[PDB]
């Protein structure tokens, strides 16, 4: 299927990937689109951080969804 | 413009009005029901008159302002100079 | 020459030394061996650092520095007067201290604390050492200047075997120190509960120290859990004692559930009849009586936190203790943006301090005052009302210090306490109020001023205004010093202008060495004698450097009368004014050298 | 993260 | 049969080639900088993909050198 | 480069202050100024040296460095009785008792 | 006052097009902006208020808080302490306001413990991780539905689903 | 014979001390000699060796300042209602008997006196005048007190008109209570300011209170207000007759508060009234003491701003012609320059007065009978003004109607709407050549810039210097290219700042030399910068047509749609419907408005779907 994914830069881009790839599969084309190294990269959607060693379907993202893209953080 | 002062020996001294009016009890005296006019003092011996008006030209020239030189005191007259100076508030 | 003796001897090389005491003979020979290298011996160093086979040769050579006092270090501290024999315990060298009793060495020979070899091998552990040294008649009951036995420092350090070898060959269990302590006080420091129980298998007594705390309540306050739930249930202790940890928690560790852990398990047998609790004669604290209103307390952390500040001082009674953790909560609260609340928790702390120690620590208290309102001031806005206070409560503490006549006041306390009034009244100087408390301000400065104070090299409060020095104010922006507004209140209140220090210097010495037009055309214009002749016959104007300041600074000729002229001469050359001058010009030629 | 205190 | 002479036409233009902005001072690539707009100056470039601004990046190269988005390193070159 | 003068009468003394390039014609006229009298009856002296009336005060003596404030020069006066000559007159001051 | 323009484009930019937890009543300067309880978690039935005194790319912001909250990363007087406030990777000059809004939404969920700030917060949130404590669940529910009353008052409660 | 200290009696030496310092205050004449000889005896009491004496001098010269200050009160009090007059003389020799005492005992004072206590707390010992002064403040004090402000106050009743008292002796009674000068802590002036500044103050309310309403009693507020300020000069320059320094502002406040604030409702009815009229003396002479009475301006104010907008509203759309907008902005003119003149010319500044004057300008240029139109009306007349030519309008007069037109800008509180309309203005002007002078135009922009901000026309300063970018890149072009039988003049345009960016939704077909000259330009403007897309556009496109094959050859300035319809209709004299359609692709509705308008002067003739049209001979012109 195909996503939505809000980089830093205002612009907004989409990504065909399917209910099987992973996170860090994720995270590795959002940076061959755009240009960030995945050490910098965080995956939020719904208000909630997404954790490369997964998959998409561990976190019920259906189609036509968005996800927002922000910076490194600690405590 | 000048005053005469006079000592107890009988030596009359001449100097300046603005040089006399550096000392607070000669411009008391001048300044009252007492007005060249002469201020007479009978307790000063002449060798203290004479240095304590040369010391009026001293405070009248080398005020505001380099190398000022020291002032000279006998150590023969130190005591009188010492008494007069009150008396006079110089 | 001696000191490569002995730098070779700390470092141990011994085939250095011995080609070195080839090339002298032996009568010179001891003198080397008592050196001053760095406040030790020879032998000392050849000991400490446990070069068996070089102290034996030392000895060899000269068998008289082998009871020589000198410095060693340990733990990066230094220690005066320790012999060899007492360093090579401390050290762990097994076989440097058998060498050294072998060749007769004073098993008794203590440091200037009075700490016995014995002792020394009680600390760090070496239990080795110390079965040799009891066998080489160490005595187990000489203790250190202030009466810490070994046994109690051996519980200190939780060495049980140690502590049991030591009460087999019959240490006395029951030692008190001077300040009243026991070894069962240093197993409940440490949380030794073993060595306390083996204490008490020797009918170790349970007593109070000078502070009045018992072994129970000292592991209490330093919040060792295993010997206080080991003590509720000890015969010899008879809800009070498992209520005070329950604070200490919050004080410590503060884990709000560890203390709701308790306050139930210490209120469930409290009424399981009824008893009350004292009354009070900080925000209202009112502690909970009642268990139903004892049910809400994970509901809000500030009810919790001020019921532990009041069972604490209740139960412990007014101690560093109690003043440290209300200062602590207070600091807390002030770190967390709550300056209003923040700050009224510290004057009661002040209050009930200044009972006690009537202190090292009253002026550390009234420099985090100062602190803080540096703090909140540099930028809530800043109450008059507090400031007063403090100053108030500032100036009591020097009040109370210098009535008393029963010994002097060592100069260093004294200029702690003037700094922070000085800085306190930087602070109060910029800071606007009304009409009908500034003469109030002003009279508490009279007041303090004709107290007449002295500090460091017996200083007047002038003096530290006008002195660069002062300028210590602590680790935030500024406070700097000298400045024109701080004495000019001082001036304007009635503060003397001609006094002499130790020196014989006046407020116009120290502003000059400063170089200061300012405060010196300020304190001219105030009243004070150009011409002051000081110890090595010097005056104010010759103390000037460069030429911006020597020259059209401050004109000479201006402050200087033909009175002034005529007392040099007089004071050079000695022509006995005794009784030729009115009375009144007699001081001015006295001050006028 | 002041407390310029020490026991 | 007809015919013509002169002809006179207008047309626009926009940088409809790099499809990018300045993410730093946060405006299109083709316009004034913000300090420059309080009142000529160029466009820098990165040796990465991304194009940056002149004034912003030297404005944060007085403080750091690195791609803002990539701490690796800088260019200026092209 | 003004220099200091002091000048002598019998019991008389004046203060005066004069220019090192004054001519002793001004200064006889402070004089004549002090006390009432014509400027063509006076004899300034120094030491026993009449002094003509053309200097400038350079020829005469009276530097910058031997006239200072503290320490002022002497010069003398005469005048006259309408008939012929006096001789210069000065009476010391009061010594000091003993010293 | 030269980036107003810039800031006022983004924020007009951001209210025509959310993207979650931003609800912004401008009155920036005085952002009154508020955040939302994003579900799936704990709280999230109750929409919040704050403050910002931001003095853009160089100054980070002042990101202050309204209603109290009990976590180990915030300040009780209003303030929360996150790295990226505070000049490795910390206050890039870029990424200005959604990167701030994504990360303290995301920072709103799995506090570190590492640092604290609120120790107390620290060990009963540390506590009910290692799990049962209840009493951050009951501090939860007792300001969820302060804020639930408060968005009910004023404003519209935010759904589960968008 | 010598200033040593030594042993004297003391009865001798006072009985000669008594002698002088009798003569010294009361003012007798003391020989010079005297005077002189006098200084020692207190320099010689001062420094006695065995016991020194100055205390004994303090207490005689006490006992004899009391002795002589209470001889003076009996005397005085002795007068038979003539106090004023004694007491005058009396303080006159007495003070300058104190000041000349003060000098004698210098010595006194600077040795012993100086020897008190301290500033304050926060029987004294004081000095010799000092001492002096406070003697006869005890005179003054208890007696004499009720009597003399008593008589003052009936002087200062005798105010109104009566004759002339001596104004000498009063004067200097007053200022007989400031004679306290070494007291200078805080308060030099406190015994001054209640004992004589309470009744006096007291006083005059009464009296003006009693004037105000006889006055109001027998006149109106045409005639109240002049009398009022003739009264309250007359107090002004006769309060600077009698008083001291620091009552001036005290008497004429409390004046005018009475005066005014007790009457300030009879003035509000009047200036009501008088705003409509012209009452051309009557604003300021109100106004010059309304001002500062408390708070009595927020009521002129309103009504001002009030008869300004009325007045406004009487000429703004008073005719309403609908064919001149330069009737409104003279009509503004006119109204803001009487008004400013007005307020400028009799009010005397009243910055208040301009901003009640500013919110009543931008409510009538508002004005709306239940969008705005003002923007239009000022769009509009800023583009007429900037016209071709026409009649004799001149460029030195349109840039002083422009700085005269600024101002009636700034109050259009509709700003966004204005920047449209002049942007449709600016661009039809410029991308057709109608405009008269580019300098006028950057002054335009300039004057915008400078009243509006930087941001706020950025767009027009963009467009401006495009126009100046294609004006060389024309020649940059004609230089390149030869390195075509059409002449050419091209204008390269921006993207957002040229406001038709309209969607393109047909694609019209290109003549055929038009091919080579694209492909030429293109691949010249891409070799000259890149980076760039350039799109075309076919409806501001317009070319020409020379045309010789009818008798009289004819030029036709068209646009490239019916140029295009002329090159279909090249190949054949007949074309049909069918064939129009395939030759191009557009929406039928603007090929059917070409054709129609082709054939409203009919340069082509019908015989739809598939009509034939063809050639048409038969239609001539000029
Ligand atoms: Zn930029
Ligand atoms: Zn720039
Ligand atoms: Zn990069």
């Amino acid at each position: 299927m195909q996503i939505f994914v809000k980089t830093l830069t205002g612009k907004t881009i989409t990504l065909e990937v399917e209910p099987s790839d992973t996170i860090e599969n994720v995270k590795a084309k959002i940076q061959d689109k755009e240009g960030i190294p995945p050490d910098q990269q965080r995956l939020i959607f719904a208000g909630k951080q997404l954790e490369d060693g997964r998959t998409l379907s561990d976190y019920n993202i259906q189609k036509e969804s968005t996800l927002h893209l922000v910076l490194r953080l600690r405590g | 413009m000048y005053v005469k002062l006079i000592s107890s020996d009988g030596h009359e001294f001449i100097v300046k009005r603005e040089h006399a009016l550096t000392s607070g009890t000669i411009k008391a005296m001048l300044s009252g029901p007492g007005q060249t006019n002469e201020v007479n003092f009978r307790e000063i011996p002449s060798h203290v008159l004479s240095k304590v008006c040369m010391y009026f030209t001293y405070k009248v020239r080398y005020t505001n302002s380099t190398e000022i030189p020291e002032f000279p005191i006998a150590p023969e007259i130190a005591l009188e100079l010492l008494m007069a100076a009150n008396f006079l508030d110089c | 020459l001696k000191t490569a003796v002995f730098n070779a001897a700390r470092d141990g090389k011994l085939r250095l030394l011995t080609k070195l005491l080839a090339s002298k003979s032996k009568e010179e020979v001891s003198s080397l061996i008592s050196e001053k290298t760095n406040g030790a011996t020879p032998l000392l160093m050849a000991a400490r650092y446990g070069h068996l086979d070089m102290v034996e040769f030392l000895l060899e050579q000269c068998s008289a520095s082998i009871e020589v006092g000198g410095s060693v270090n340990f733990d990066g501290e230094t220690i005066e007067g320790a012999p060899p024999l007492w360093a090579a315990s401390a050290a762990g060298h097994l076989k440097v201290v058998q060498s050294l009793l072998n060749h007769g060495a004073s098993v008794n020979n203590t440091t200037l604390t009075n700490s016995t070899p014995l002792r020394a091998a009680c600390f760090d552990g070496h239990l080795e050492i110390v079965k040799y040294l009891v066998e080489h008649k160490a005595d187990l009951e000489v203790s250190n200047r202030h009466g810490h036995t070994c046994l109690m420092i051996s519980c200190y350090k939780g060495h049980k075997e140690i502590a049991q070898y030591l009460l087999e060959k019959g240490a006395d269990v029951n030692r008190k120190s001077v300040k009243g302590n026991t070894a069962l006080h240093d197993c409940a420091e440490s949380g030794s509960l073993d060595i306390m129980k083996m204490l008490l298998m020797y009918c170790a007594k349970m007593e109070k120290d000078g502070y009045g705390m018992t072994p129970l309540l000292s592991a209490s306050v330093t919040g060792h859990t295993n010997i206080v739930d080991f003590l509720t249930h000890h015969a010899q202790t008879s809800i009070n004692a498992l209520e005070l940890l329950g604070a200490t928690f919050v004080d410590k560790k503060r884990d709000l559930l560890g203390a709701l852990k308790y306050w139930k398990k210490a209120m469930n047998m409290r009424y399981s009849n009824i008893i009350s609790k004292p009354v009070p004669q900080y925000d209202y604290a009112k502690e909970v009586n009642s268990a139903e209103e004892l049910e809400g307390l994970i509901a809000d952390p500030d009810e919790m936190r001020m019921q532990a500040l009041l069972i604490r001082e209740r139960i412990l009674g007014p101690h560093p203790d109690t003043s440290y953790y209300i200062r602590y909560r207070g600091a807390v609260y002030a770190d967390s943006g709550n300056f209003k609340r923040c700050i009224n928790l510290w004057k009661y702390a002040l209050d009930m301090q200044q009972s006690n120690l009537d202190s090292p620590m009253t002026a550390s208290s009234l420099l985090s005052f100062a602190e803080l309102f540096s703090f909140m001031l540099q930028d809530t806005t800043v109450t008059f009302d507090d400031l007063m206070g403090i100053l108030c409560k500032s100036v009591l503490e020097i009040e109370r210090a210098i009535k008393q006549t029963q010994c002097p006041a060592d100069p260093l306390q004294l200029n702690k306490a003037l700094s922070i009034i000085l800085h306190l009244i930087c602070l109060l100087e910029k800071v606007p109020c009304t009409l009908e408390q500034d003469h109030f301000k002003k009279q508490t400065i009279y007041r303090f001023l004709k107290l007449h104070p002295r500090g460091k090299n017996n200083f007047s409060p002038l003096h530290l205004a006008v002195d660069k020095n002062t300028t210590c104010v602590g680790r935030y922006p500024v406070c700097k010093f000298p400045s024109l507004q701080v004495t000019a209140i001082l001036i304007e209140c009635g503060a003397d202008v001609n006094v002499r220090d130790s020196d014989d210097n006046s407020p116009l010495h120290i502003a000059a060495l400063n170089n200061h037009p300012d405060i010196m055309n300020l304190l001219i214009k105030s009243g004070a004698h150009f011409d002051a002749t000081n110890l090595h016959k010097q005056t104010a104007s010759d103390l000037l450097d460069e030429k911006e300041i020597a020259k059209n600074l401050i004109q000479p000729i201006n402050h200087t009368t033909l009175q002034c002229l005529a007392a040099r001469v007089i004071v050079n050359h000695r022509i006995y004014y005794k009784g030729h001058i009115p009375e009144k010009l007699e001081t001015f030629v006295s001050l006028h050298r | 993260c002041l407390g310029s205190v020490n026991p | 049969r007809f015919e013509v002479k002169k002809w006179n036409a207008v047309a626009l233009w926009a940088w409809d080639i790099v499809v990018d902005n300045c993410a730093i001072c946060r405006n299109h690539i083709m316009d004034l900088c913000i300090e420059c707009q309080a009142n000529e100056c160029t466009v820098a470039w990165g040796v990465c993909n991304h194009a940056f601004h002149f004034h912003c990046i030297s404005r944060w190269l007085k403080t750091r050198q690195v791609c803002p988005l990539d701490n690796r390193e800088w260019e200026f070159q092209k | 480069m003004d220099v200091f003068l002091m000048i002598r009468r019998h019991k008389t003394t004046i203060f005066t202050d004069a220019k090192e390039s004054s001519t002793v014609f001004e200064l006889k006229r402070i004089v004549e100024g002090i006390l009432k009298r014509p400027p063509d009856e006076q004899r300034l002296y120094k030491d026993d040296q009449l002094l003509d009336d053309g200097k400038t005060l350079g020829e005469c003596g009276f530097t910058s460095q031997t006239a200072r404030p503290q320490a002022p020069a002497t010069v003398g006066l005469a005048f006259r009785a309408d008939d012929t000559f006096e001789a210069l007159c000065i009476e010391p001051f009061s010594s000091p008792p003993e010293l | 006052t030269s980036s107003q323009k810039a800031l006022m484009l983004e924020l007009k930019s951001l209210q025509e097009e959310p993207v979650e937890g931003f609800r912004i009543t401008l009155v920036l300067y005085n952002w009154e902006v508020a955040i939302f309880g994003p579900p799936n978690t704990l709280y999230e039935g109750g929409y919040f208020k704050a403050h910002i005194k931001f003095p853009y790319p160089y100054s980070p912001p002042t990101f202050r808080f309204l209603t109290k909250m009990w976590h180990p990363n915030i300040y009780e007087n209003g303030d929360v302490c996150i790295s990226i406030l505070h000049p490795s990777e910390r206050w890039n000059p870029t990424q200005n306001v959604r990167t701030i809004l994504l990360s303290v939404i995301s920072l709103l969920n799995e506090p570190n413990t590492f640092s604290p700030a609120n120790v107390d917060a620290s060990v009963m949130f540390r506590k009910w991780r290692d799990s049962k404590d209840k009493e951050y669940a009951e501090i939860i529910r007792k300001q969820v539905s302060a804020t639930k009353a408060e968005a009910e008052k004023d404003g519209v409660k935010v759904p589960t689903t968008l | 014979m010598s200033l040593k200290p030594r042993v004297v009696d003391f009865d001798e030496t006072w009985n000669k001390l008594l002698t002088t310092i009798k003569a010294v205050v009361m003012l007798e004449y003391v020989e010079r000699a005297t005077w002189n000889d006098r200084f020692s005896d207190i320099y010689a009491l001062c420094v006695a060796y065995p016991e020194p004496l100055g205390e004994r001098l303090y207490t005689e010269t006490k006992i004899f300042l009391e002795n002589h200050v209470r001889h003076l009160h009996k005397r005085v009090l002795e007068s038979e209602e003539q106090v004023l007059v004694m007491y005058h003389r009396y303080w006159e020799e007495y003070s300058k008997g104190a000041d000349y005492m003060d000098c004698l005992y210098r010595y006194l004072n600077t040795q012993f006196i100086k020897k008190n206590k301290l500033t304050e707390a926060d029987e004294p010992l004081m000095e010799i005048g000092e001492l002096a002064l406070d003697m006869w403040r005890k005179l003054m004090v208890e007696p004499l007190q009720a009597i003399l402000i008593r008589m003052l106050l009936r002087e200062i009743k005798n105010d109104r008109g009566g004759e002339d008292p001596n104004q000498k002796v009063i004067h200097g009674v007053i200022n007989s209570f400031v004679h306290v000068e070494q007291y200078k802590k805080k308060f030099p002036l406190k015994f001054y300011q209640e004992i004589f500044e309470s009744p006096f103050l007291t006083e005059t309310g009464e009296y003006y209170k009693q004037e105000a309403s006889n006055l109001l009693q027998e006149s109106n507020c045409s005639q109240y207000m002049e009398k009022v300020l003739g009264r309250l000069k007359d107090e002004e320059i006769r309060c600077r007759k009698y008083l001291h320094p620091s009552s001036y502002t005290k008497v004429i406040h409390e004046c005018q508060q009475r005066m005014v604030a007790d009457h300030l409702q009879f003035l509000h009815a009047e200036c009501h009234n008088i705003i409509r009229q012209e009452k051309k003396n009557d604003m300021a002479n109100m106004y010059v003491l309304l001002r500062a009475v408390s708070t009595g301006l927020p009521h002129m104010i309103q009504e001002l701003q009030n008869h300004i907008h009325d007045e406004g509203l009487r000429a703004t759309s008073n005719l309403t012609q609908e064919n001149m907008p330069t009737l409104f902005v003279e009509s503004v003119l006119e109204v803001h320059g009487k008004f400013v003149q007005l307020i400028n010319t009799v009010l005397n500044g009243d910055q208040h007065f301009m901003s009640a004057l500013d919110k009543a300008l931008t409510s009538v240029v508002n004005y709306r009978e239940p969008v705005c139109k003002a923007p239009e009306l000022l769009a509009k007349y800023c583009d007429n003004l900037l016209k071709k030519s026409a009649k004799g309008m001149t460029e030195n007069e349109v840039e002083d109607r422009l700085t005269s037109f600024i101002t009636v800008f700034k109050y259009i509180d509709d700003k966004d709407v204005f920047q449209k309309f002049y942007a449709r203005m600016l661009a039809k002007r410029l991308i057709h050549g109608l405009s008269m002078s580019m300098d006028s135009e950057e002054a335009m922009i300039n004057k915008l810039k400078q009243a509006c901000g930087y941001e706020f026309t950025s767009k027009l300063h963009r467009m401006y210097t495009d126009m100046s970018v294609s004006a060389d890149l024309n020649n940059k072009f004609n230089n390149f290219i030869k390195n075509l039988g059409i002449s050419f003049q091209i204008y390269v345009l921006q993207a957002g700042a040229w406001p038709l960016t309209q969607a393109p939704s047909s694609t019209f077909a290109i003549p055929q030399e038009l091919e080579k000259s694209v492909q030429m330009f293109e691949l010249f403007y891409s070799q000259h910068f890149s980076g760039r897309k350039l799109t075309w556009l076919h409806y501001l496109c317009t070319g020409e047509v020379k045309m010789n094959y009818l008798g009289k050859p004819y030029v036709a300035m068209v646009t490239t749609y019916q140029m295009a319809v002329l090159l279909a209709f090249n190949n054949s004299e007949t074309v049909s419907y069918k064939e129009l359609q395939d030759s191009t692709q557009m929406n039928e509705k603007e090929l059917t408005k070409t054709i129609k308008s082709l054939l409203d002067v009919k340069m082509i003739n019908h015989d739809d779907a598939e009509s034939s049209f063809s050639l048409n001979m038969n239609f001539s012109s000029k």
